[PDB]
RNA sequence: AGGACCGAACCGACUAAUGUUGAAAAAUUAGCGGAUGACUUGUGGCUGGGGGUGAAAGGCCAAUCAAACCGGGAGAUAGCU
RNA sequence: CACAGGUGGUCAGGUAGAGAAUACCAAGGCGCUUGAGAGAACUCGGGUGAAGGAACUAGGCAAAAUGGUGCCGUAACUUC
RNA sequence: AAUUCCUUGUCGGGUAAGUUCCGACCUGCACGAAUGGCGUAAUGAUGGCCAGGCUGUCUCCACCCGAGACUCAGUGAAAUU
RNA sequence: GAUGUCGGCUCAUCACAUCCUGGGGCUGAAGUAGGUCCCAAGGGUAUGGCUGUUCGCCAUUUAAAGUGGUACGCGAGCUGGGUUUAGAACGUCGUGAGACAGUUCGGUCCCUAUCUGCCGUGGGCGCUGGAGAACUGAGGGGGGCUGCUCCUAGUACGAGAGGACCGGAGUGGACGCAUCACUGGUGUUCGGGUUGUCAUGCCAAUGGCACUGCCCGGUAGCUAAAUGCGGAAGAGAUAAGUGCUGAAAGCAUCUAAGCACGAAACUUGCCCCGAGAUGAGUUCUCCCUGACCCUUUAAGGGUCCUGAAGGAACGUUGAAGACGACGACGUUGAUAGGCCGGGUGUGUAAGCGCAGCGAUGCGUUGAGCUAACCGGUACUAAUGAACCGUGAGGCUUAACCUU
């Protein structure tokens, strides 16, 4: 059964699944918009968005905590220096998912995921 | 005897002065409003149709709205019927609350049980599993034999096999009414009842008596 | 769950003292022998506590007449009359199940001299 | 292939 | 939960140290004996010069179990080991003249009042 | 394990009666770009709900 | 010193599961035996079918062995299907 | 067969280690030529388990368990 | 008894209960002395039996992590008839 | 030109020549307990030691541990211990190769389900206008076991010993259903400890890998060992059986006419499915009130206008689920995520200071972190539409409403 459970297995083990989202989370921070499969984008919200909330308050402990979850100082600097201040007023919902058809290689349903403040 | 429709709030413990702990399922029974009364001369049997709760008017269909408007009642979660005995009579639009069970000692609670989905014979029918070792080959929890060779040459009706389990109407009988709280529309019954939290629930006086 | 929450809150004991795992706690529990009620004391080390509001409970371990005994008390049950902290112990864990494998000197617990 | 003697 | 082949310590001074349960009495297909239940036992180890000897087949009443005992309020009482008191096969009365270790309240029956009177604790 | 008789043309046809595909009921029309697209999906030129969400 | 001991490489193949239209016409995985010797291995050579070789199982002699393989007698014979 | 097989030599880094075992790495080389979802039964490869502990079974099959260094200590039987 | 048909021979030990096992008896159907008799320390992936530890082997299964099964896209078999 | 064999395991189904429970007649039936026969198949109807065994003996239970059929039920379900391939040996027979319902040690169990069958779950069409709901219940299935203690009562009975029927109450075993409040398991998505090594420049702090590296705890969910409930009363017609009145047959006679009682069997009562019940049922609401054209002039075809109730599709999703299906919701919005608060779990984070040569300790501090949970919040995603479905619904007869 699967009653009241959360988190997609995505046909991966725990180690691979954790590593993949760490890489994907850094990509979304580095590139404000990325293209991924629809189910993967839905799971990425539960990983990237907490990091942005963590970046709301700038402190040594928070930066180290963010580093432990991203293992990329460039991402940590991006989160606390730019993303944190930009989303300081938003109460969640820092990312938006847009469906963009299906993948030619395997017909997988794709979707764009981007930060809501990409406007320039 | 007429019953009421409620919702499964959850399970809770009730302590008593003597030191006994009574596990009680909390059932909320809002005002049950009678929507239609079935008459022998018109429907062939005596019964009442009632509705409980409320639902957003945006999702109320026109044919459903007219039925409620006929009795001058607000749309509810759904419609349920209760058969009437010889001495029972009700009027359309009447509101029935949990005080009906104030003098009732035993009740029968019916509801849709939890849905287990496709279940094997071991879980569904308590089939004994075969040896996990000692040479067993891909038959650790398979059903096993299902017939008796040529003579019957077939599988009989009702053979116990894997299939959908749960998610069906189930009735539990002779549950003690621990407490009736009319001020809060709450009914406490000793023991568990079918269904998950928030599922529709039907409570009737114990027919077994 | 507001309905459930207030139902339990209305019957939760208010005089529950503060204690931690590893503390030596004496529990007064009502016992009935015929028509007369009585109080008997159960003193031991608190090895486990679960906080669940009205469903909170704690486990007390003692060695009685050479036999280890563990009692799981329902914190808010009327059966237990009172709880008293005789001594405070210093432990690094919430659960002290490892004490089940120890006796005598090995089972000693340091005092929490805050 | 089973036998029968 | 005491089954067949389960080894239990002896809570009385009858001379037996530990016994094996060979039958859970009181029903058909019954497989568990709790506190206060009678079980057929065989003595596996005993002291010399005791009133019982190794290999004897008797019946005993379970007084302590690891699984524990459930109280009306939901509390549980557990012991570090399983213990029993030997009883006469024909009269099912206690054989030993003393009881060792604590005893549990569900022995409060007219047929076990002797054990409670000798019980050091409750 | 294996068939004892050869299934007919008829049997094959009725088994495939449920294999037919279903066409999309309709295509949404963007309020600004006017291009047809799957509902709740961005258009070919990156428009969605009247906004050019995608740069390309 | 050792057909000595424990144990990798190396050479074996005792148990179990999987596989059995297999990844594989004999394997994989986890254990297992020998591991300075009657050991193991590379290259080349010799023994040819009623013969070879065989610490001997009728084992092996090119996925074939109580008489190899290829061609020939040959369209053997078949009171049988 | 772009096949979980078979195939003789030479080179032999770092930390821990008795070690060419094993673990993580360097130089270097790879992710094994269908993917994307779902998280039913059942099958396969594994993890954990209340109380009991061979009651299983043809049989403790399989699993679990023991597991290293020094030091103390070690019986019958021995062809010593 | 790797030998005993009668046979689960009889007696003793082990177990609450032992057609197996160990010891003994001799009524050896049908042991026996280099196609060797009887012993034998050590050795054995050897046969039988018992005990401690150990455990999902089991009472009685429960949950969980992965690869299939299931759905979608691509490619696309087989025995049989 | 193949129907695999004993026994075990799993799963069974039927018969009644009935093992237990139920109802009776006799008894050399005082009571308790038995013997024998009749009715009764609804439910129930042991775990172990030895042996490959079925069987059997033995140990200890039980209300009882029934007898049989079903390819001596069941290997395209499992096992392979026993017989019965090739190896080897003993005894025995034969000069010998070999041989033995003689014995010993070892010894490959293949098949992706087309059909029937069965367990589940959908699509299509039908039910005569269409649509949304709630129902009647023809039919079918599930369930049906039983111990002990107490009271009646140490009463009836009996010289004593011993010890009830009939009726009540309580508490159990086995089995079934439901559920997580409790007690627990699991909890590789939550904390913490720790070994080796590598990396982030280094210290500090962290991360990767080693079965989740090895471990200690644990939220939700699932779950049993956990805790609630269930078997029935009652009614109808009866079996064996017991009767009332009563002739044939002046009597007698339960029977021929006519009445009464009578069991876990039967029909109901209880639970579940159920109008594909084509015999396709009933009740309550909702929706549609246009133009014409053609001849093969009839339940006829076609164009224009129209597109309702409702459905579907898509999207966010569920304690619903293999996929379909089913339930919730789509801005007039709490469906999911995030966010805020709280609760849980872990157990005093990091940084800094103070003590110590140091490991480390202490203060800040029950700190930090915290998954699925609880109560909230439109911050993100659930689009304005399109699509399907129509336009008053056949004939005959009858009864009313009428002209
Ligand atoms: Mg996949
Ligand atoms: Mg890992
Ligand atoms: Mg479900
Ligand atoms: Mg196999
Ligand atoms: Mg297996
Ligand atoms: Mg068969
Ligand atoms: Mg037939
Ligand atoms: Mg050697
Ligand atoms: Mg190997
Ligand atoms: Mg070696
Ligand atoms: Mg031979
Ligand atoms: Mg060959
Ligand atoms: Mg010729
Ligand atoms: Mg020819
Ligand atoms: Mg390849
Ligand atoms: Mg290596
Ligand atoms: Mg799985
Ligand atoms: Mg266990
Ligand atoms: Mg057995
Ligand atoms: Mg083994
Ligand atoms: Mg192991
Ligand atoms: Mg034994
Ligand atoms: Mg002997
Ligand atoms: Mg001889
Ligand atoms: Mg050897
Ligand atoms: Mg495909
Ligand atoms: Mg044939
Ligand atoms: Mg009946
Ligand atoms: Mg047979
Ligand atoms: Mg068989
Ligand atoms: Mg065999
Ligand atoms: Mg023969
Ligand atoms: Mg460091």
């Amino acid at each position: 059964m699967r009653h009241r459970k959360s988190g997609r297995q995505l046909n991966r083990n725990s180690s691979h699944r954790q590593a993949m989202f760490r890489n994907m989370a850094g990509s979304l921070v580095r590139h404000e918009i990325i293209k991924t499969t629809l189910p993967k984008a839905k799971e990425l919200r539960r990983v990237v968005e907490p990091l942005i909330t963590l970046a709301k308050t700038d402190s040594v402990a928070n930066r180290r905590l963010a580093f432990a979850r991203t293992r990329d100082n460039e991402i940590v600097a991006k989160l606390f220096n730019e993303l944190g201040p930009r989303f300081a007023s938003r109460a969640g919902g820092y990312t938006r998912i847009l469906k963009c058809g299906f993948r030619a290689g395997d017909n997988a349903p794709m979707a764009y995921i981007e930060l809501v403040d990409r406007s320039e | 005897m007429i019953g009421l429709v409620g919702k499964k709030v959850g399970m809770t413990r009730i302590f008593t002065e003597d030191g006994v702990s009574i596990p009680v399922t909390v059932i909320e029974v809002e005002a049950n409003r009678v929507t239609q009364v079935k008459d022998l001369a018109n429907d062939g049997y005596r019964a009442i149709q009632v509705t409980t709760g409320a639902k957003k008017a945006n999702r109320v269909t026109k044919p459903e709205a007219g039925h409620f408007a006929k009795a001058g009642v607000e749309a509810g979660r759904g419609l349920w019927e209760f058969r009437l005995a010889e001495g029972e009579e009700f009027t359309v639009g009447q509101s029935i609350s949990v005080e009906l069970f104030a003098d009732v000692k035993k009740v029968d609670v019916t509801g849709t049980s939890k849905g287990k989905g496709f279940a094997g014979t071991v879980k569904r029918w308590n089939f004994r599993t075969q040896d996990a070792t000692h040479g067993n080959s891909l038959s650790h929890r398979v059903p096993g034999s299902i017939g008796q060779n040529q003579t019957p040459g077939k599988v009989f009706k009702g053979k116990k096999m894997a299939g959908q389990m749960g998610n069906e109407r189930v009735t539990v009988q002779s549950l003690d009414v621990v407490r009736v709280d009319a001020e809060r529309n709450l009914l406490l019954v000793k023991g568990a009842v079918p269904g998950a939290t928030g599922s529709d629930l039907i409570v009737k006086p114990a027919v077994k008596a | 769950s507001n309905i459930i929450k207030q139902l339990e809150q209305e019957q939760m004991k208010q005089d529950v003292p503060s204690f931690r795992p590893g503390d030596t706690v004496e529990v007064k529990v009502w016992v009935v022998e015929g028509s007369k009620k009585r109080l008997q004391a159960f003193e031991g080390v608190v090895i486990a506590i679960r906080n669940r509001g009205l469903h909170s409970a704690f486990t007390v371990r003692k060695i009685s007449n050479g036999e280890g005994v563990e009692r799981v008390f329902q914190t808010h049950s009327p059966v237990v009359d009172s709880i008293s902290v005789k001594r405070r112990g210093a432990v690094r864990k919430a659960k002290l199940y490892y004490l089940r494998e120890r006796t005598g000197k090995a089972a000693r617990i340091k005092e929490r001299l805050n | 292939m089973f036998k029968a003697f | 939960m005491i089954q067949e082949q389960t080894m239990l310590n002896v809570a009385d001074n009858s001379g037996a140290r530990r016994v094996m349960c060979i039958k859970v009495l009181g029903g058909s297909h019954r497989r568990y004996a709790g506190v206060g239940d009678i079980i057929k036992i065989t003595i596996k180890e005993a002291i010399p010069r005791g009133k019982v000897k190794k290999g004897d087949v008797l019946k005993a009443v379970v007084v302590r179990t690891k699984k524990g005992v459930r109280r009306p309020d939901g509390s549980v009482i557990r012991f570090d080991g399983n213990a029993c008191v030997l009883l006469n096969n024909n009269s099912e009365q206690p054989i030993g003249t003393r009881i060792f270790g604590p005893v549990t309240r569900e022995l409060r029956s007219e047929k076990f009042m002797k054990i409670i009177s000798l019980a050091p604790e409750v | 394990a294996v068939q004892q008789n050869k299934p007919t043309r008829s049997k094959r046809g009725m088994r495939r009666s449920h294999d037919a595909l279903t066409a999309v009921t309709s295509l949404s029309v963007d309020k600004t770009s006017g291009e047809k697209h799957l509902r709740h999906h961005i258009t070919a030129d990156g428009y969605y709900r009247g906004r050019k969400v995608i740069a390309k």
